[PDB]
């Protein structure tokens, strides 16, 4: 029996939140909270445990990391980041929880710091391309994409899209998406990479694409049932389920997931109990 | 430092 954990988030302040959602049972209670409060972080189920990563306490971006255990219902401190990073990508690739991308609150980062569970230390592996705060991030037969975002350096949402390989260390370009999208909800689902929502400038987007690394091609899904950017993004039994986010003045309280073999987006039938964007998601066994 | 997201700032 799985549930969706949904990891702080800006309600309309950051806060200190975790909220599980229980699919057998159609309903949403809170867990442990965080020990501050938090938005804009990355989150990661990573052997056997929900990781959350950096974001924003209502002042200052942190590097703060922790590592969730649900068996005693309890956050605990690990090594921090290099960097504070918010709106940053984390993703798991090969055991490692890479930290991508995101705002230290001065600058935009390229870089990327990669961090081991064994050692508990965090180091750097090759930068991207270019700079990219509210970075989506999906994982993919043994590659790491970075896509979409936004660029300080040129003040662009971005609709480019980079592919690590922690073999060659090295980010390269790949297939352009059609939009432009800082703030995506980025997921992988049967091996394809899903970028969803988002926005470019004042712009938020409710459209949907998917890229397929087999043939590096981008094509349009179903829309969104509503606009969304900032939502938080998990896949769970063949579905990918999308959480929360805003339309750039309200936070959404509802939870959308898509089938792609019937090509439908879903309302959950269950609402969270406030609107909440900026929100890290995971799913896990109860 | 602005609160906002870089993106919005
Ligand atoms: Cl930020």
């Amino acid at each position: 029996p799985k549930v969706m954990i949904v990891v702080g988030g800006q309600a309309p302040k950051a806060i200190r939140s975790v909220e599980c959602y229980d699919f057998e049972e159609d309903r949403w209670d809170q867990i442990a909270e965080l020990p501050s409060r938090r938005c804009r972080a990355g989150v990661v189920f990573m052997a056997g445990h929900v990781y959350a990563v950096g974001g924003f306490n209502g002042s200052l971006r942190v590097r703060t990391v922790d590592v969730y255990d649900g068996v005693k219902d309890q956050w605990t401190s690990i090594a921090s980041m290099q960097e504070r990073r918010s709106t940053l990508g984390a993703a798991v690739l090969n055991d490692l929880l890479y930290a991508v991308g995101g705002f230290d609150g001065s600058t935009g980062l390229a870089s990327v710091e990669a961090y081991s569970y064994k050692t508990n230390e965090w180091f750097f592996v090759a930068p991207m391309n270019t700079r990219r705060s509210s970075v989506g991030v999906g994982v993919v037969e043994g590659k790491l994409y970075a896509v979409g975002g936004y660029d300080g350096a040129s003040r662009q949402c971005l609709s480019t899209v980079e592919q690590y390989n922690p073999a060659t260390n090295e980010w390269i370009y790949v297939a352009d998406m059609s939009t432009r999208r800082s703030g995506a909800g980025v997921g992988v689902l049967s091996g394809q990479l899903y970028a969803t929502g988002g926005h470019d400038g004042p712009l938020v987007r409710k459209s949907v694409e998917v890229y397929d690394p087999g043939t590096n091609t981008w094509k349009q899904v179903a829309d969104m049932n509503m606009c969304r950017r900032n939502a938080g993004v998990c896949a769970v039994n063949g579905l990918l389920y999308v959480v929360g986010g805003d339309d750039g003045s309200c936070n959404l309280a509802s939870v959308e997931y898509y089938n792609p073999v019937t090509d439908k987006w879903t309302l959950l039938p269950t609402n969270m109990s406030t609107g909440r964007s900026y929100a890290g998601v995971a799913v896990i066994h109860k | 430092e602005p609160e906002e997201p870089e993106a919005d700032q």
